[PDB]
């Protein structure tokens, strides 16, 4: 086990593989409540499964960080927490719905 | 003391310079009798808050347009 | 530069360094205040032929932005993940 | 008399210098000059408002410890007693108990300032 | 004519916010005169407060009223916390400014400004 | 002769005041860096008796070293007013002199002489540390020319 | 590549633990710091004896402005107003008209030295080397008005400083 | 091979285009336009209602991770009915990339405060309110930050004059600093610099 993650305020995780399986599984369950054809569901399920496959395949924490390519394993866990929080918020926002409103005629015309 | 409550309320009115004590009565309407406008009414209400010592939220104050209506509100 | 031997030894001993070799006051080692005139080079556009400005006009090659989507499959990231930094072989630990 | 003369001279000279300082220079008094200083902006509230003391417990302890030195100052004279067995014991007893109280206040976090 | 509101759905809600701000300013004038040590009286301070409210009495847009109340509250927080100085509080009174005429003839003599 | 005595006494007080000038620790922007360089070893203003002190009560000179904004103007006037007399002001750099390169700004005072009287104007953006040192020595010679007691005598 | 500035594990052998005990009780690292200020006491200081000695400058130095002439004494300035156009501070004001002869010359040429940022763009912009920033930096004044230079003041500056100015341009013009 | 011309980087342009439409696919409810500049900067143009969903997605999404708000500012374009353009410049350390998110508002329409997403936005939004008058809803503490106390107006608006309306001086009669209508001993000289010949045909607008 590492002595430190090197980032102030990010504590070393005793059981990183177990924590990552729990978080990715929670993300996938939350994604199951998003509409099937929503792009957020399709892309996030795709990337979440890929990371989950690496977590199962590779038991060595040093080697797992090499595959995931997302920093320290504690940075990966934090990112999975962030994604899980985002998924819950996306359900209430529902950004897969059509555009709320077109902008005025030349709102984005530069130069004027 | 409903009698005194009238006594104290009218005491305040007599000082509010824009209110002429000559034309005031317990049933005068601040707008159509004394000729005051809204922010005068707000100042009058704030005087009664000082004299009696309890809040009058804006919802309640904007109905008190006659001295009697203040007297009645004070009772409650 | 004019300090006596004893004072040189005293202040060298006090600081723990050899101060005389790296004096913070400048003497004769600095450049002369009168220098020979320069003769500066010319840039690559100094040519008498094969030098039409339209072929080396940076401003006129700038284009308006490319519209990707207007309101009129594998997931991607803005770029590949950043490669992890390596410890200095020069001196990993200060 | 020597001592009272020395004390009178010291404070008289100090008073004389203050008198010169106040009566010799040219004065120009107005409101803005004599207003309280606070880095260019007017102070917020009075400077007589309560100022929290975070070392209040140490300050009270200072009282009890300051009386110990009054009890320990006579020790150079106490060393002249023939009954040296008793004084040494009692001298050491007092200091040890002073050390014990410091250890007790230290361990109980009395020396740490409140937040 | 469908727009996003700031605070008030309509002008009756807005006027409730305006009355509340007037009370806060009215209560504050006695303290401001004391803390800042002003040579004006409390009546003068309250008259100035009243004057500032009446210059905007013709607004009919709740969003515009919401903003004036928002700005009026920041203005008040600056005063209560003494972030303002005496100079900022007295800028409302324009003491050093000479009176500009309003009649035609006086304007005619001084210059060309309408 | 009273004339001779007051003449000598002006020399004494003038010499004391110009030989012990204590500037307020007061700086606003870029030009404060050159002021720091004047305190640095190469020029060592302290060798002239010029010592920075933070308190206005213990200061003789305000060096206005940098841009004066409208927001800072009351504060600068406050600390100038709180200086005991005699007091002097040195305006340092284009910003303090007349607004400089923010002259047309809505938030900038167009010269610190709108707020305080100024004894010496030091030009530059920023003036070199040596240009400021020249300005301080020019203030010393101005103080050396003061005729307070001679004028008092002839009143 | 990166390095760690403060990531050390201290030795716990008896010698290292006693060396730290002596340091704490005997203040060895505090005495070492006294030695360093002692060593400066016996160094020669860096102070120069201003105004008898001066800080070194180079030919490029941007100081007080001056208007220059040709060797014949004719003004170099032709009232082209390029310096006025480029001035970042709008510190230059110019008026011009045909002189009594046919020459194109200025009737007004002002520099507000309290607007100027001493940036040197005016001398870069000038096509005839008429306006320059000279080497003078000792022109502090007692009044603000003395820093609002009109054409007479600037021509006097050029006549006053031309000997030094021409030599400085001679040293630097091949870099321009 | 052209010493004076800035080289193109078509790899980065390709990557940013792909990500730009990836964001448009996930957030269609809000995204109104996506473009990539010739110097390879990606801009997302969104409906103002989507400031929180869009910024939250960019911060938290595993393929975004724009954990740093580099800059937040406004631009005033008086010719538009929504004259103020709000610009978010974000940086993703994980993917060593930057993205710009833009929205719009007018003088009376509030924009949602993004302090819940980026605590860095607290002072940036006070500056926008101070210098442009854009109101940010649910800001923990919205007040002027740069202008003098009691200052009136929003100086960075294009119709606010360069020198403002008031100036300060010390008045001896009242013994305080006073504010008075601005008079300039020398008026700022407006220059007409634009050449009447078109410089960049690539940006010509239809007649
Ligand atoms: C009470 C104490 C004061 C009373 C005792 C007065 C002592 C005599 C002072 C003479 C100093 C001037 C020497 C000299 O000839 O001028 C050189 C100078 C020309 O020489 P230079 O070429 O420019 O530079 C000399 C060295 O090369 C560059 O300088 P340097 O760094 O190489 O030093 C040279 C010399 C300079 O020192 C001296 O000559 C005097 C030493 C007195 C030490 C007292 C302590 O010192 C030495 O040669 C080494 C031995 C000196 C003792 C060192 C002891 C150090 C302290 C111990 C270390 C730990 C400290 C804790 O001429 C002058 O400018 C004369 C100016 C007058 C100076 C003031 C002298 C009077 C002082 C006040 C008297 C009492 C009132
Ligand atoms: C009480 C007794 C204190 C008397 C001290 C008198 C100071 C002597 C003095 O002025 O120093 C020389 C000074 C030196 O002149 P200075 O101050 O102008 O020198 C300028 C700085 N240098 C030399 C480096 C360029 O002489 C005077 O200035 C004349 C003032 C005489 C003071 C009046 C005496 C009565
Ligand atoms: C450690 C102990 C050290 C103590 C040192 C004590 C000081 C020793 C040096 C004394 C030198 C002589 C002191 C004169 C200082 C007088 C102050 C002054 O300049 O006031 C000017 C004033 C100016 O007077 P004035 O009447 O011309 O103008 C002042 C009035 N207003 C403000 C309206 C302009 O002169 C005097 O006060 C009288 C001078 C008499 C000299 C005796
Ligand atoms: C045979 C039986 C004999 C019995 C007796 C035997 C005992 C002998 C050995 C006893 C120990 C001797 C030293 C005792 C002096 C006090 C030492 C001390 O307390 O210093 C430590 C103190 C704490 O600092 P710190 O390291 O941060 O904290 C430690 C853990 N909390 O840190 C400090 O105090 C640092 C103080 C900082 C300020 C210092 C500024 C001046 C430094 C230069 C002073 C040089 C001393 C010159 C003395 C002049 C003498 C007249
Ligand atoms: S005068 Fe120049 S250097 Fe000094 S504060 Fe102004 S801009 Fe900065
Ligand atoms: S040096 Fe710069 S600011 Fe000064 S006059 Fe020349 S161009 Fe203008
Ligand atoms: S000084 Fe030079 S740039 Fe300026 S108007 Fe004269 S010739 Fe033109």
């Amino acid at each position: 086990l590492k002595k430190t993650t090197g980032l102030v305020g990010l504590a070393v995780c005793e059981t990183p593989h177990e924590r990552l399986k729990i978080l990715y599984t929670k993300i996938l369950d939350v994604l199951g409540h998003i509409p099937k054809n929503a792009a957020y569901r399709k892309y996030t399920e795709q990337i979440t499964n890929e990371k989950l496959s690496m977590v199962k395949a590779e038991p060595d924490v040093k080697k797992l960080e090499e595959r995931l390519q997302g920093g320290q394993i504690e940075e990966v866990i934090l990112q999975a927490e962030n994604e899980l929080s985002l998924a819950r918020k996306m359900i209430q926002w529902k950004p897969w719905e059509p555009l709320v409103e077109e902008p005025p005629a030349s709102q984005w015309k530069w130069p004027i | 003391t409903l009698e005194g409550i009238k006594d104290r309320v009218l005491y305040v009115l007599k000082l509010y310079d824009k209110i002429d004590p000559e034309k005031l009565s317990v049933n005068s309407h601040f707008m159509k009798d004394l000729g005051l406008d809204s922010l005068d009414q707000v100042e009058i209400i704030m005087a009664m808050e000082d004299e009696f010592g309890f809040e009058i939220p804006d919802i309640d104050a904007e109905k008190l347009m006659c001295p009697q209506e203040i007297v009645d509100y004070i009772a409650d | 530069a004019s300090a006596t031997r004893f004072i040189q030894w005293l202040r060298n001993w006090a600081s723990g360094r050899d101060l005389q070799a790296k004096l913070q006051l400048r003497y004769q080692e600095i450049s002369k205040r009168t220098q020979p005139p320069p003769k500066l080079p010319v840039g690559p556009s100094h040519k008498l032929s094969n030098n039409y400005y339209c072929t080396r006009d940076g401003r006129r090659e700038a284009m308006p932005p490319s519209i990707v989507m207007s309101s009129q499959k594998k997931a991607v990231s803005p770029a590949p993940p950043i490669k992890r930094w390596e410890l200095s072989q020069d001196e990993p630990y200060l | 008399m020597n001592l009272m003369l020395a004390l009178l001279t010291n404070f008289t000279l100090a008073t004389l210098l203050v008198i010169i300082a106040f009566w010799l220079p040219q004065l120009n008094v107005y409101s803005e000059k004599t207003s309280p200083y606070e880095c260019g902006f007017d102070p917020m509230g009075s400077a007589r408002l309560p100022f929290s003391m975070k070392f209040f417990l140490v300050a009270i302890t200072f009282l009890l410890f300051d009386l110990e030195i009054a009890l320990l100052l006579p020790l150079p004279w106490a060393s002249q007693t023939a009954n040296l067995n008793t004084m040494l014991t009692m001298a050491l007893f007092l200091i040890i108990l002073l050390a014990v109280s410091l250890a007790y206040e230290w361990t109980q976090k009395g020396l740490e300032w409140t937040e | 004519t469908s727009v996003k509101p700031i605070f008030s759905r309509d002008m009756n809600e807005a006027k409730r916010r305006v009355r509340e701000l007037y009370r806060a300013w009215y209560r504050e004038v006695p303290n401001t005169v004391h803390l800042f040590q002003l040579d004006i009286s409390v009546k003068q301070g309250r008259d100035k407060v009243r004057e500032m409210f009446k210059k905007n009495a013709h607004i009919t847009d709740p969003r515009v009223v919401d903003l004036l109340v928002i700005k009026g509250k920041m203005e008040l927080e600056e005063t209560i916390k003494v972030w303002k100085q005496r100079t900022h509080v007295m800028r409302f009174f324009h003491e050093t400014e000479a009176p500009r005429p309003k009649d035609f003839l006086s304007k005619f003599y001084v210059g060309h400004d309408p | 002769r009273g004339e001779y005595v007051v003449a000598k006494l002006d020399d004494l007080i003038n010499w004391a005041r110009r030989s012990s000038l204590w500037p307020m620790t007061f700086g606003l922007a870029c030009c404060a860096v050159e002021m720091m360089h004047m305190a640095a070893p190469r020029y060592d203003m302290d060798r002239f008796g010029v010592v920075f002190r933070a308190s206005p009560r213990q200061s003789d000179v305000m060096i206005v070293a940098g841009t004066l904004t409208n927001k800072m103007a009351p504060a600068l006037r406050k600390v100038y007013d709180q200086m005991p007399e005699p007091r002097y002001v040195v305006s340092m750099g284009s910003c303090a002199n007349g607004g400089g390169y923010y002259h047309y700004s809505y938030s900038v005072v167009r010269g610190c002489d709108r707020i305080v009287p100024v004894d010496i104007y030091v030009p530059g953006c920023p003036p070199t540390a040596e240009a400021l040192l020249y300005g301080i020595l020019q203030l010393q010679k101005k103080i050396k020319r003061e005729k307070r007691l001679r004028i008092w005598y002839r009143r | 590549t990166y390095k760690y500035v403060n990531l050390r594990e201290p030795s716990m052998d008896m010698k290292s633990v006693t060396d730290r005990a002596a340091q704490t009780l005997l203040w060895t690292e505090l005495i070492r710091g006294l030695g360093m200020t002692l060593s400066y006491l016996f160094r020669e200081p860096a102070t120069i004896n201003y105004p008898f000695e001066k800080g070194p400058l180079s030919p490029r130095f941007r100081g007080e402005h001056a208007l220059r002439r040709y060797p014949s004494g004719e003004e170099r300035c032709i009232a082209c107003k390029l310096c006025e156009a480029v001035c970042p501070a709008q510190a230059i004001t110019i008026e011009a008209e045909p002189r009594a002869d046919g020459s194109r010359r200025t009737t007004r040429y002002d520099i507000d030295m309290t607007k100027c940022i001493y940036c040197g763009f005016c001398q870069e912009a000038c096509p005839v080397d008429a306006i320059v920033e000279g080497p003078n930096f000792e022109f502090s004044t007692e009044t603000h008005e003395e820093l609002l230079y009109n054409k007479e003041k600037l021509l006097n500056n050029g006549d006053k400083w031309e000997a030094e100015i021409a030599a400085n341009i001679q040293a630097d013009y091949l870099y321009r | 091979t052209r010493p004076t011309v800035r080289p193109r980087n078509d790899v980065a342009h390709k990557q940013l285009s792909a990500f730009g439409e990836y964001v448009a696919e996930i957030l269609p409810k809000y995204v109104q336009q996506v473009q990539v500049s010739c110097f390879n900067e990606l801009e997302i143009c969104i409906h103002p209602d989507g400031v929180i969903p869009v910024l939250t997605f960019l911060r938290d999404h595993s393929n975004a991770q724009f954990k740093s708000l580099a800059d937040l500012t406004a631009v005033d374009i008086p010719t538009r009915q929504n004259r103020f353009e709000i610009v978010y410049n974000l940086l993703s350390l994980r993917f060593n990339s930057r993205i710009r998110v833009k929205t719009y508002t007018d003088e009376l329409t509030p924009i949602e405060s993004s302090v819940p997403v980026y605590k860095a936005a607290n002072w940036y939004e006070r500056e926008i309110w101070d210098m442009f008058g854009v109101f940010f809803a649910n800001h923990p503490d919205l007040r002027r930050i740069l202008t003098d106390y009691g200052f009136e107006g929003h100086p960075f608006r294009k119709d606010f004059p360069l020198s403002g309306y008031v100036e300060l001086r010390y008045d001896d009669e009242v013994k305080r600093v006073v504010a008075e209508p601005v008079e300039l001993a020398q008026e700022f000289r407006k220059f007409d610099l634009n050449s009447p010949w078109e410089a960049f045909p690539a940006y010509r607008q239809p007649p």
